[PDB]
């Protein structure tokens, strides 16, 4: 906590369910390494029973900001 | 499920989201699940794996039936009466072609309910009560 | 293609995740790092009929894989007999 | 007046219908109710349909032939309020189903886990944000297009 | 049992003569 | 007219009424009015349910009119 | 397990019956299949339909050839008085001695079944007569229709080029058609009508001998290249005719003068001539309009590129809309699908009210069955149009080359598209289905009166403002009169477009609140019937449910259960579902015209009045009264009138019926008790060793949508079909 | 066997030649159908059957009438 | 005993306890008025 890590992330790839929308994150990767990090999260659930799914950065193009 | 099993509550289940199978409707929010409710509401895979119960659940909501066969018939029997032509048809017979419902005038409603036998408005019977 | 259906995802972890499916996916090949790090989409195909019970469970986050093959032997379809 | 015929102040082919038609409603001689207590053709059914005389009101109401009445509504001659008059009336009563519809629906998605309060009726009807339709004077009318539902939340 | 290369003859041939003369007919006893 | 509204339940697909369900779920968030309690299409054999039941309730009191008005007059 | 089908592979081996059904179905899918290259492709349409023109000609030709020697007409041009035709003779073993029955009609011999195409009005219709003077036909078009074939071949061998890049042009072609083709190709109709047909017509003959000898005048071509034209339109025809046989003829062609006669309706001899002159300059005019090399006209580009009309400071694009209708080829087939289909009906419902033959409705049968194969297609194409325009989007298309460009937004902005459609068909639905049940309680219950039933004004409206000079009426500046035209009178509007009301043929039939609701169930079709085409279409590329649905697009028919569950969810099971109603839609409409037109025949038209403002009636008088005739026809005692019609009409309902299966069926149940069902043969004697070579399966997961279909279809339109003119023949009417 | 049966009749009565049908008379039959076991319930009380006016099922082949004054009822 | 800002539930089909009455109450305004197809104005 000083910059920011997981407090409010659309997502924009299209094909992701709950794409354009916004909801919320969690453990965001630390290292300078992958390409497959963090998780997010919201209410609306998709065509899956279960759905909570992990996008990453190149991308997440919040958008301002 | 979990709640409160126990021991510890006469305190009944009215609220919080969900109820059959596990990963059940599940906190997040879905329609499916309300033709499923109705839908398999009596099956057995689920309620428990139990024989036990569902025979005895059977037995009962069985008798539901019977008790409805029975506010049933008697709404027919009373019909079959007050609501009459059964006492002008028998004198009659040969002759009334029955009746046991009528209408009320209300809206277009009247066009059903057209002479039938011992003298009056309403609408025919193929139900052979008039007969046992 | 003659097996193409993507079933893909991001985390191929296979743990309270996706077996089913007669024969066909002989993976855990791990690639070097995704997770539960094991990864792609199968193995060697040429086996198998068709099912999608290849989701039903374990994410493919897109689609989901069903028939498309059609160049389809029998060994393919129940039925060369 | 228009494409059919006139009204009721005079409709030959309207008559016919009244008459026969129903009046045979008729039709029994008797059958049996001399002074008897139930059996209402007799009564109204016909003259609640019928005692519409040559009076049914008098609406204009411009009956083509057969003399069963077309509705124009081109706002003229007389015939408008079969269509505006219960016509505004269609739009304002729903409208006050939605605009309640856009409410005990936002007013909800927040506070604490908020994920089907729908199957059961917070406030049933909404019996709270009720009145907001006739309490609509204008309302959507300008705060629907300025703010709030604001091309923001477009 | 000469079959060596036959069977088209056979189904000009044949079915030339169950349907050539066999519809035709000189004075028709109709349909 | 109930029976020929069965063909429909019985003749039809499903991830179909889903991706009609969605443009329909899209014009509703706009105003904002749709999301919560996910709005699906049927449950693939819900879908055969909604078929059959109707071909018969539909197709069966069809005649029992078609009936009752040929026994009741002579007859 | 050999090799076999001789273009695709995977379907080459597979050891099955798909081996066969599947390859009877892939042959036409040239792009893509084994065999092909853009070069291979393109040519391989290209004398395929060279391959057509020439079945078109083998069709025409026996048209003309079933008529020449019995099939009267030496007769039928005696006076062609509504009493049956003939096409071919009808020739079965199976046929009773009762071929003597009608069926066996009148004039000829032996047993036959009457024109009900047109043809026999316009083989007429353009002079062509005389019993010694006809008999050519087959003789030109099949002299004709085999050249057809020989291009095929010689533009198929390499050398003499078969043309490849040649292909992608537009301008120079188009730049050519546009006037080459229907310019010229209307003109030399304008020519032939007018030197030989039109004298054929109101005057006399013309001689296989003299063309030169014969001169529609005494002193020529006079002026006309002379401006002075004009003086063709004085004393042109009459009325007190008697057709074909001058006497009242008069000879100056063209006109727009005289008008209908109750000795033929049809539109003037003249007038559709100096029109196919008329127009005849336009295309010529419009043909040279593009580029061809030369250095004058047009770019088709630069004239797109940053044309547009509302863009130019709408931030809304316009980029290569040329190199992707043309590199897409299935933009070509359904824009050139549609146009047709829009005007295919335009065709087919001015073909009516202005049928252009030498005794045409006042026949009212042909005129019946022949508005609508041609609204039965019409309706047929349209879907197919808005089905190969979800397929540029899948196998063609290409999102980095066409973006902000206003073919993309269009996909882009696609949601509300589908919704904006919906909302239509939603309220167009419960809206006229409140009208219709409530005008069926309201009667039954005893009220006619009750009955709602709105005046379909801004209907006769247009003809209140045309000719429909029923029983007076103003309207503010018209009154009937003061203004008038003013600018307007005794020119153009003579006695054409003046049928008024006229209870027979008026071409305009007099709206009311019978017609104010099939008119707004027509509607709710073309809406219904596209949102799902539209929609069918605009994302055959994928959504959410299925995000990636692509690299085939078209039929993938079914997928996995599970996600929500996925099925008839390829933009090929939307046009399969599409093709519904279209079924329907084309049905309400056809449906209404015929009941209507019966009526307004041989009785009345208070009929569809108070009985077509309800629902039930529509099955009651029509549909159930005018059937009659034909269902007792096989009759328990003998074979009467028709019997083709009404065992048609049954083979009708099971054709239909039998669509089900295939339907409600879906391969899995089929298959596995075929699976029992070859256990038997294998396990049987004298049925055993006994191989196929295809082996035993039940249809694919998609062929079964056709095929029921593809039969549902024939049962239904092969029941109207018989039914109509089960029906319009006897008549009444 | 079972309806293509109908069928036939159709196509070959609408071809038209009864001659050739399935009629209850062109396809051998003759004017009766009764030896079978209805004709031998219709006339049963003359068995260890004591008897009783009727039969059991007044639908049946052999005897009797006279059932009812309004309209009728059952009878062969 | 309810105030302001919300309320009290209520079961899956009080719809069935609005269907029935309330829309019932409208019989009762297509009786007093016994009759519609335009309507006079207060
Ligand atoms: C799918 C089906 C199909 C079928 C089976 C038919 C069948 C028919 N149509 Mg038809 N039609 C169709 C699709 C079809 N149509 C479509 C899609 C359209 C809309 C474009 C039409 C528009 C249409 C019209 C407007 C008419 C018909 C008519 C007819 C009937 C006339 C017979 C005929 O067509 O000979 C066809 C004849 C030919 C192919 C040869 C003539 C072609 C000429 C124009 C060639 C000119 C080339 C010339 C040599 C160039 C000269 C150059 C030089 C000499 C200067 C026949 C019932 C006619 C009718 O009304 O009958 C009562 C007429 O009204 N149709
Ligand atoms: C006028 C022309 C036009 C042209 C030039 C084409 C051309 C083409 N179409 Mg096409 N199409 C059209 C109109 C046209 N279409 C219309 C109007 C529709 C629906 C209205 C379609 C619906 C359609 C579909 C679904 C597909 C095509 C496809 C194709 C491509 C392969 C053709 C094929 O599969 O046939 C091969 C077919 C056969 C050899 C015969 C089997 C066809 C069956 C269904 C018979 C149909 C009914 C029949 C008359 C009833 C039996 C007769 C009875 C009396 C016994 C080719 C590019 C395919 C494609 O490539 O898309 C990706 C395919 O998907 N079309
Ligand atoms: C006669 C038929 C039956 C009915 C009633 C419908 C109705 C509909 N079809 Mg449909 N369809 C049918 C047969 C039917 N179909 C068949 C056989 C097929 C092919 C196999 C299709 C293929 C098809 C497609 C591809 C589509 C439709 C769509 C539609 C909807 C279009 C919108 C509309 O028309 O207004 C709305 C509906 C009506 C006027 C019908 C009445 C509905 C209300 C009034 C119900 C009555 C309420 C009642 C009082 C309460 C009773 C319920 C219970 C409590 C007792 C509509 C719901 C489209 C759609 O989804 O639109 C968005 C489109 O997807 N249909
Ligand atoms: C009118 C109907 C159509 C027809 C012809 C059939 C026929 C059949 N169905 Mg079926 N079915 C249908 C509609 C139809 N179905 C529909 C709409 C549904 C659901 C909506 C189903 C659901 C269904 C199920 C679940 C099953 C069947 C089964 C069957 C088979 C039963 C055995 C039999 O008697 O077949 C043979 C006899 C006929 C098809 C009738 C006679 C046909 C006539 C016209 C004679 C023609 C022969 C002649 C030589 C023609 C050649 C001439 C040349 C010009 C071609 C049979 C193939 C079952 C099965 O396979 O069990 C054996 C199976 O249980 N059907
Ligand atoms: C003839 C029919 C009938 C009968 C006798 C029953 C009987 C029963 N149903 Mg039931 N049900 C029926 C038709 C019937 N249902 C139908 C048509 C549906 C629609 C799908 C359902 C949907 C349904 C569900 C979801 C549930 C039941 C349940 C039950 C049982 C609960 C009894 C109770 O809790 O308090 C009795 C309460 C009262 C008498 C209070 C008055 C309420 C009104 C309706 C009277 C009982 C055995 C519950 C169960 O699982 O038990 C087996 C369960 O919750 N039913
Ligand atoms: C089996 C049936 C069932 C059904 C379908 C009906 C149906 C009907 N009853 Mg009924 N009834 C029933 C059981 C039923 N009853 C029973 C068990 C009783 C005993 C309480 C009654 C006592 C009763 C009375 C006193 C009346 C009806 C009346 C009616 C008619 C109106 C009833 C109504 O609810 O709104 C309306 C309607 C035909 C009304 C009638 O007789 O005249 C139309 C009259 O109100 N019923
Ligand atoms: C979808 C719409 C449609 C519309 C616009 C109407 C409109 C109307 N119906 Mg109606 N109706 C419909 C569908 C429709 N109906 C259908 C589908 C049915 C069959 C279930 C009926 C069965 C029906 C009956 C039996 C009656 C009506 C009556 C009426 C009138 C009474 C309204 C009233 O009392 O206002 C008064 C209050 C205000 C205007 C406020 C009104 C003109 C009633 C009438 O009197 O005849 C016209 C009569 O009761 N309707
Ligand atoms: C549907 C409509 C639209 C179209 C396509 C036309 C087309 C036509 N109008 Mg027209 N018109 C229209 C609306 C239209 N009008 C309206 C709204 C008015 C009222 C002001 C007129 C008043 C009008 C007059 C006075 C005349 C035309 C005439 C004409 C024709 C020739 C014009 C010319 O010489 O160049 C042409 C067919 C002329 C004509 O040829 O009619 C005999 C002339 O008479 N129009
Ligand atoms: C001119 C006109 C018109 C119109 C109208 C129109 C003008 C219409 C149109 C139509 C068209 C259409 C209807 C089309 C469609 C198609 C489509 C839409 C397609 C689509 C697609 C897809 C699906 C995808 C891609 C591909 C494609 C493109 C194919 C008219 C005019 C007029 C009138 C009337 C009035 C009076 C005057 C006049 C002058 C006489
Ligand atoms: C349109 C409609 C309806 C229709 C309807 C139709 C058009 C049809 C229906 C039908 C139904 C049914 C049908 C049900 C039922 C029933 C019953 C009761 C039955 C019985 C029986 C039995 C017992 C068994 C079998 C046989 C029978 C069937 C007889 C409506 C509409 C509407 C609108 C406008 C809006 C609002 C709502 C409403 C008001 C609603
Ligand atoms: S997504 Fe499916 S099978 Fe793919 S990686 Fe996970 S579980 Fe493995
Ligand atoms: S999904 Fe495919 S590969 Fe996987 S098991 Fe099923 S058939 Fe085999
Ligand atoms: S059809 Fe059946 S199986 Fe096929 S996809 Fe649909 S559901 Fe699945």
């Amino acid at each position: 906590i000083g910059p920011k890590r997981g407090s409010k992330v659309k997502i924009l790839r299209r094909e992701s369910y709950w794409f354009k929308n916004v909801g919320s994150v969690v453990a965001v990767d630390q290292d300078p390494k992958t390409r497959y990090p963090v998780v997010v999260r919201f209410a609306k659930v998709n065509y899956a029973n279960i759905s909570t799914n992990n996008y990453a950065l190149d991308e997440v193009e919040e958008v301002a900001a | 499920l979990v709640d409160r099993d126990p021991i510890k509550t006469s305190f009944e289940q009215w609220a919080k989201p969900g109820h059959f199978s596990r990963t059940i409707a599940k906190g997040p929010d879905t329609t499916t699940w309300i033709w499923n409710l109705h839908a398999d509401a009596h099956d057995f895979d689920s309620h428990t794996s139990d024989l036990e119960e569902i025979s005895r659940k059977v037995f009962s909501a069985h008798f539901g039936q019977l008790s409805i066969i029975f506010l049933w018939l008697s709404g027919m029997y009373f019909h079959g009466a007050r609501f009459s032509n059964y006492e002008a048809w028998l004198n009659d017979p040969t002759h009334i072609g029955p009746s046991a419902q009528v209408v009320w005038p209300i809206v277009g409603q009247e066009i059903l309910n057209g002479d039938v036998g011992g003298g009056f408005r309403g609408i025919q019977i193929t139900s052979g009560f008039f007969q046992i | 293609m003659s097996h193409s259906v993507k079933i893909y995802d991001t985390c191929i972890g296979c743990t309270q995740c996706v077996r089913a499916c007669p024969t066909d996916v002989l993976e855990m090949i791990p690639w070097g790092g995704c997770k539960a790090k094991q990864i792609a989409s199968a193995p060697r195909t040429e086996d198998c009929v068709g099912c999608k019970r290849c989701e039903s469970a374990c994410p493919t986050d897109f689609l989901s894989v069903r028939v498309y093959l059609w160049h389809e032997t029998t060994r393919s379809m129940g039925l060369a007999y | 007046d228009i494409a059919g015929l006139t009204p009721c102040k005079e409709s030959k082919q309207f008559a016919k219908r009244e008459k026969q038609a129903l009046k045979k409603l008729q039709a029994s001689l008797k059958l049996y109710a001399d002074d008897s207590a139930p059996a209402l053709a007799i009564k109204a059914t016909m003259e609640k349909t019928k005692k519409r005389f040559d009076n049914y009101g008098k609406y204009g109401l411009l009956c083509g032939s057969d003399g069963l009445p077309h509705l124009i509504v081109s706002g003229d001659q007389r015939h408008w309020g079969e269509f505006i008059t219960p016509g505004i009336l269609f739009l304002y009563i729903a409208g006050w189903i939605g605009w309640v519809g856009r409410s005990y629906l936002i007013a909800i998605r927040d506070e604490k886990k908020p994920t089907q309060k729908e199957i059961i009726i917070d406030v049933p009807l909404a019996s709270s944000l009720l009145f907001r339709g006739f309490s609509w004077p204008v309302a959507a009318y300008r705060e629907l297009l300025n703010g709030e539902l604001v091309d923001n939340n477009f | 049992t000469k079959r060596g290369l036959l069977l088209k003859f056979l189904i000009l041939g044949g079915g030339s003569l169950l349907t050539y003369v066999s519809a035709n007919a000189p004075q028709d006893v109709l349909p | 007219f109930v029976w020929a509204f069965s063909l429909m339940f019985l003749f039809s697909g499903r991830g179909y009424w889903q991706e009609l369900i969605e443009s329909i779920v899209w014009a509703h968030n706009k105003l904002k009015v749709a999301p919560a309690t996910q709005p699906r299409a049927l449950s693939i054999v819900q879908g055969r349910a909604v078929g059959v039941t109707h071909y018969l309730l539909g197709g069966i009191a069809t005649t029992w009119a078609f009936f009752l008005a040929r026994i009741i007059a002579v007859g | 397990a050999l090799r076999i089908p001789r273009f695709s592979q995977g379907i080459a081996q597979d050891p099955t019956t798909r081996r066969i059904w599947f390859g009877i179905a892939t042959a036409h899918d040239f792009e893509s299949h084994d065999d092909i290259t853009e070069g291979r492709l393109y040519q391989n349409i290209f004398a395929s339909h060279f391959g057509q023109l020439a079945i078109i000609f083998l069709w025409t030709s026996g048209n003309l050839f079933h008529v020449a020697w019995q099939g009267n007409f030496e007769a039928w041009v005696q006076d062609p008085f509504h009493v049956r035709p003939i096409a071919h003779a009808i020739w079965d073993p199976h046929f009773g001695q009762p071929a003597v029955e009608a069926f066996t009609r009148g004039g000829a011999l032996g047993p036959v079944n009457n024109a009900y195409s047109g043809v026999y009005q316009w083989w007429y219709t353009i002079g062509l007569r005389t019993n010694e003077d006809l008999y050519t036909g087959a003789i030109f078009l099949l002299f004709l229709s085999f050249i057809s074939l020989l291009a095929g071949w010689l533009h198929l061998q390499p050398k003499w080029k078969p043309s490849v890049s040649w292909f992608k042009n537009a301008e120079s072609r188009l730049n050519h058609h546009l006037s080459g083709l229907f310019g010229v190709s209307s003109l030399a109709w304008a020519g032939h009508l007018v030197h030989v047909a039109i004298p054929g017509s109101r005057g006399e003959y013309v001689r296989w001998n003299n063309f030169l000898d014969v001169l529609p005048y005494p002193q020529g071509l006079g002026p006309l290249l002379t401006g002075q034209w004009n003086l063709y339109a004085q004393n042109p025809s009459s009325s007190n005719h008697l057709f074909g046989t001058t006497q009242g003829a008069g000879t100056a062609i063209l006109t727009i003068l005289g008008g209908f006669h109750p000795q033929t309706q049809s539109l003037w001899l003249t007038d559709v001539a100096h029109h196919h002159l008329a127009i005849a300059f336009l295309f010529l005019i419009g043909g040279l309009m593009y580029r061809t090399n030369f250095g004058i006209g047009h770019s088709i580009k630069y004239i797109l590129e940053a044309h547009i009309p509302p863009g130019g400071r709408l931030g809304r694009g316009h980029k290569g809309l040329y190199d992707t209708i043309n590199n897409s080829i299935h933009f070509q087939l359904g824009l050139a699908l549609a146009s047709l289909g829009v005007i295919t009906s335009l065709v087919a419902q001015h073909m009516y009210s202005l049928p252009a033959y030498a005794f045409i409705a006042q026949d009212f049968t042909t005129q019946a069955a022949l508005y609508t194969h041609h609204q039965y297609i019409a309706g047929f194409i349209m879907t197919g149009a808005f089905a190969h325009g979800p397929i540029f989007f899948i196998r063609d298309y290409n999102p980095e080359q066409n973006a902000d460009n206003v073919l993309a937004r269009m996909l882009e902005h696609k949601e509300a598209i589908i919704s904006h459609l919906s909302w239509a068909s939603l309220f167009l639905g419960f809206h006229t289905l409140g009208l219709y049940v409530h005008n069926d309680v309201m009667l039954a219950f005893g009220t006619p009166e009750k009955q709602i039933l709105i005046e379909p004004i801004f209907a006769q409206w247009i003809q209140s403002a045309h000719g429909k000079t029923t029983y007076g009426f103003d309207i503010p500046l018209s009154s009937t009169n003061g203004p008038a035209l003013n600018a307007g009178r005794n020119i153009w509007l003579p006695g054409w477009l003046n049928a008024i009301n006229e209870n027979s043929n008026s071409l305009f039939l007099t709206i009311g609140p019978g017609d104010f609701l099939v008119h707004h169930a027509i509607a709710l079709g073309l809406h219904t019937t596209t949102l799902i085409l539209v929609k069918g279409a605009l994302d055959a590329r994928g959504s959410k449910l299925m995000p990636d649905k692509k690299d085939f697009g078209y039929s993938f028919p079914c997928d996995g259960p599970g996600r929500g569950g996925t099925c008839d969810i390829s933009a090929w099971d939307d046009f399969y579902l599409a093709v519904f109603w279209m079924l329907n839609t084309i049905g309400w409409v056809t449906f209404y015209w015929h009941w209507k037109h019966i009526t307004l025949w041989r009785g009345n038209v208070s009929q569809f009045n108070e009985s077509s403002t309800y629902l039930m009636g529509w099955l009651r008088d029509y549909l159930w009264l005018n059937s009659s005739q034909l269902i007792n026809g096989i009759t328990p005692l003998v074979c009467n009138s028709l019997s083709v019609w009404a065992w048609m009409f049954l083979f009708g309902h099971l054709v239909w019926a039998t669509g089900f299966m295939f339907l409600i069926s879906w391969r899995g149940y089929w298959q596995e008790l075929i699976e029992t069902l070859a256990w038997a043969h294998e396990r049987t004697p004298l049925a055993n060793l006994i191989r196929w070579r295809d082996k035993p399966v039940a249809l694919s997961i998609v062929q079964a949508r056709l095929v029921g279909l593809v039969h549902f279809s024939v049962g239904y339109i092969f029941t109207y079909a018989a039914f109509l003119i089960a029906s319009t023949s006897g008549k009444f009417g | 066997h079972s309806f293509g049966l109908y069928i036939h009749n159709d196509t070959m009565s609408a071809l038209g030649r009864p001659q050739d049908m399935f009629s209850d008379t062109a396809i051998q039959l003759q004017p009766v159908f009764a030896q079978w076991i209805q004709n031998t319930h219709a006339l049963a009380p003359g068995t260890t059957a004591p008897g009783a006016t009727a039969s059991t099922s007044l639908t049946w082949g052999g005897g009797d009438l006279v059932a009812v004054g309004n309209k009728v009822a059952l009878l062969p | 005993m309810r105030d302001f800002k919300t309320y009290l539930s209520v079961a899956p089909v009080l719809s069935t306890l609005w269907f029935g009455s309330l829309a019932g109450l409208l019989i009762e305004i297509n009786r007093f008025f016994p009759d519609a197809l335009t309507f006079p104005f207060f």
